């Protein structure tokens, strides 16, 4: 059934997330790490904290969204290509992309993407979209997935989810958003950007003037936005980053193992079955099967999967 | 396996990573425009075989 | 005048050296404070650039007091259990080979907590004097030579901390004047110890 | 915050906690929940990760994968809200290994019940 | 049995070659878990087993979860874990298979856990056991 050269391009394109603070003179002062070297086989220890007189620190990144989850980028089999195309169209017209878009949008609003810096202070999030909208969350610390929100934050969630869903479904619409978090820093608060694997060094973004500003990898922000997978069991303790085998990085064992029928490929073998299930789900108050939500979340993640 | 059957290696080794050493190109912060330039020359080489 | 010494050798391969080195120095510190001793020095015979060794040696002029320190509870207990190898009180070969192990506090400035503490103090003092608090940063990255850690617990305040030990080489013997960890702190105390192997 | 209301013999966990937030204080259970989420986050991140914001999934038998962390969170909740030890843990509907013929069971003080009931 | 186990807790810091979170349980207490009579019968616990565990419950009580490691971070093996849960060893491997009980260091892909090597902390292995309620818990009185 499965093709030779089946591959998908990801739908969510987040940038590098730069850390900085604003003074009276300049409105972009890059947050620099303190380099210490030892000994010539020199070891480099780098530490990062908010400068003494600075009271707010900013994390900024851009997210642009293409509709690269309707048709595969490459394929050998014409019938598979036509099947997946019609499946995507069926899933779109049923209105499941809306549910995916809401989950993606909620992670942006609660500051998941601020990993170890999340809710260390009173964080507010500003979102400026390409279509001239401007959303504000006011306090990140008062939100949570399972919590019920105020009508203001729900209006922000509704509007931005509609913009992301339209961007995810329409190929002829170019959509981008500029997302800034403003965190109330304590006196010389330690900041946790992304580190290099190889000593302790931080992921830097070289400015135009030559100075290096500590940041998160795009992949890490991505991993935060796409932390929605709680379909693996009914009472799921956490939301996993979307993986083909439901791999949990913290615990370090797969929640959708290859032996099980809930891994991506086992679900991808039943597409013609799920198409008929979705076609029955059209006109019908009937909810969509969570396997299809997991399927389309992997297709929105992308892959050069089998083979 | 090649015909879709799970081979039994450690449950902990599936969540395990691969170390990738890549080159990455990003626009420097607060640079508004990027530029791509090439030059094109056109010759009349399709009239006669070389 | 003839400086005697003994040596505690840590036998297990899986031993955390910073822990055991701290325990040995803390017991010496306790003994020094109890008995009111002055001139006690600590030397690391098996000191590498990779790490401090399995060996720690205590250098002093009196033989009886070293024999008293050898006959402490922890040493004989960890020798009975079979983790320690405690040497007899031997006279130093007394040829040459003087070194100086220093507790360098400046190493502590490479960590964020120290900068936070130091700036909080400078803020209070600058505020007390009545001027505006505006500290200026350094341009060069901080240069430190290899140092090894010794884990040390304040029983007075119940606070865990670390001694940043650095080895220097000197030509000939100086006066035995040390800190209460026998550790020649690079300006106040200038005490040398014999190099053992 | 120090709630003065104390648990009855057969009072549920949700009942007692709603009767804690019934003291005015906090406006709703969510407000209390987010305030304890903040204090757990500053104390212990694992117990913070375990402790849910909603009242829906707060009983121990709901947590299949983080029970040990849930008990921890509950114990810190007792310690933090000026209550005696075990005060929340006696109202908890705890886990049970006994199967009622391939039916998972649930534990109350002395008694184990089928989850269907 | 309490006074025999009390001196091992007071003199735990004395014996340390490494930190608490790297040292095994049998290094401090010595054989006192895997020598205990088994509870394979009925799921009826032994009076020796009821007395041992009820000491360990008050050990983690007195040793709260701080940044300095203490006596409640001692490493416990899968057989010592199997006895404290009172289940088969495959059942405790199956909890490891579905990441319910979390080892204490990551094995690198071809590491199958040595059944005698100390894998799990004493800490959350007890909290997992206090998540299951039995009649003679100290919670009710």
């Amino acid at each position: 059934e499965l093709c030779n050269i089946l591959k998908y391009d990801r739908s969510l394109y987040p940038g590098k997330a730069v850390f900085f603070y604003k003074t009276a003179d300049s409105d972009f002062v890059p947050l620099e790490a303190d380099i210490n070297k030892i000994r010539n086989n020199i070891l480099t220890l780098e530490e990062c904290y908010v400068p003494p007189n600075v009271e707010h620190i900013f994390c900024r990144f851009s997210l642009r969204v293409q509709a690269n989850s309707l048709v595969p980028s490459g394929c050998s089999d014409p019938e598979v290509f036509s099947l997946l195309k019609e499946l995507a169209e069926t899933f779109k017209e049923c209105g499941g992309y809306k549910e995916l878009a809401v989950r993606y949008c909620r992670n942006i609003l609660i500051g998941t993407w601020l990993w170890r810096n999340q809710n260390t202070g009173n964080t507010q999030i500003e979102i400026k979209t390409s279509k001239g909208s401007c959303y504000l969350i006011d306090n990140t610390r008062k939100l949570a997935w399972e919590s019920k929100w105020a009508s203001d934050d729900l209006k922000v969630l509704e509007e931005l989810s509609n913009e992301i869903e339209s961007a995810l479904t329409d190929p002829n619409v170019f959509w981008s958003a500029d997302i800034t978090a403003k965190i109330e820093a304590s006196f010389c608060q330690e900041i946790y950007p992304s580190q290099i694997l190889n000593s302790k060094q931080f992921v830097k973004a070289k400015c135009a003037d030559g100075r290096y500003a500590v940041s998160f990898n795009s992949v890490k922000i991505g991993a935060a936005l796409q932390s929605i997978d709680d379909w693996w069991d009914e009472d799921a303790s956490k939301r996993l980053r979307v993986h083909e085998f439901g791999a949990d990085k913290e615990i370090g064992v797969a929640r959708r193992p290859p032996d099980s029928e809930q891994n991506f490929y086992s679900i991808f073998k039943n597409t013609e079955w799920y198409l008929s299930a979705l076609k029955n789900c059209i006109t019908n108050n009937e909810k969509i099967d969570p396997a299809i939500y997991y399927l389309f979340s992997v297709l929105i993640k992308g892959g050069m999967f089998q083979k | 396996t090649p015909q879709f059957s799970p081979k039994n290696i450690s449950p902990q080794d599936l969540t395990h990573n691969n170390i990738l050493t890549l080159e990455e190109c990003y626009v420097p912060p607060n640079v508004e425009h990027i530029f791509c330039r090439f030059s094109l020359r056109v010759q009349a080489n399709s009239l006669v075989p070389s | 005048m003839q400086r005697y010494y003994f040596t505690v050798h840590f036998l297990p391969k899986q031993a955390n050296l910073a822990l055991l080195t701290g325990r040995c120095i803390s017991i010496m510190h306790g003994f020094i404070l109890k008995h009111n001793i002055e001139g006690m020095g600590v030397t690391f015979p098996a000191w590498s650039d990779s790490s401090i060794g399995n060996e720690i040696a205590f250098v002093y002029t009196d033989k009886e007091i070293l024999n008293t320190l050898k006959d402490q509870a922890y040493f004989v207990d960890m020798q009975d259990c079979g983790f320690f190898k405690v040497s007899q009180v031997l006279a130093v070969p007394d040829s040459c080979e003087e070194v100086r192990f220093i507790r360098n506090q400046a190493v502590a400035k490479i960590f964020t907590g120290e900068s936070r503490r130091r700036l909080k103090r400078l803020q209070k003092r600058a505020l007390a004097r009545g001027e505006d608090f505006n500290p200026k940063k350094i341009e060069a990255p901080r240069e430190i030579d290899i140092f090894h850690r010794v884990a040390m617990t304040s029983k007075s305040s119940q606070e865990d901390y670390i001694l940043h030990i650095q080895k220097q080489d000197v030509d000939c013997q100086a006066e035995p004047y040390f800190s209460n960890y026998g550790l020649a702190s690079n300006e106040k105390f200038k005490g040398t110890v014999p190099d053992l192997s | 915050f120090s709630p003065k209301a104390r648990a009855f013999s057969d009072e549920s966990l949700e009942s007692y906690l709603l009767r804690v937030v019934s003291e005015n204080f906090f406006d709703s259970y969510e407000g209390l929940s987010l305030a304890i989420r903040e204090e757990l986050h500053e104390l212990d991140f694992e117990a913070h990760g375990a402790f849910p914001v909603d009242l829906k999934r707060l009983n121990v038998y709901h947590a299949k994968h983080n029970s040990h962390f849930r008990m921890r969170a509950l114990g810190l909740l007792e310690t933090l809200l000026d209550l005696p030890r075990y005060e929340l843990q006696k109202l908890a509907l705890l886990k049970s290994d006994i199967k009622f013929n391939s039916s998972v069971a649930l534990y109350n003080n002395g008694v184990d019940i089928p989850l269907r009931f | 049995f309490n006074t025999e186990l009390d001196e091992l807790s007071k003199n735990a810091e004395m014996k340390l070659i490494d930190l608490f979170n790297k040292t095994e349980f049998k290094f401090i207490f010595g054989d006192a878990i895997l020598a205990c009579p088994s509870t394979q019968k009925q799921s009826e616990s032994h009076f020796i087993y009821r007395a041992l565990l009820d000491y360990l419950v008050t050990l983690v009580e007195s040793n709260p979860k701080t940044k300095k490691p203490n006596a409640a971070d001692l490493l416990v093996s899968v057989l010592e874990a199997a006895t404290l849960l009172g289940t088969s060893v495959e059942q405790v491997y199956r909890l490891y298979q579905n990441g319910i009980l979390q080892t204490a260091f990551r094995h690198k892909m071809n590491q199958r856990i040595n059944p005698y090597k100390g894998a799990f902390f004493l800490r959350h292995v007890i909290e997992y056991k206090t998540s299951f309620g039995n009649d003679k818990a100290r919670m009710y009185l």
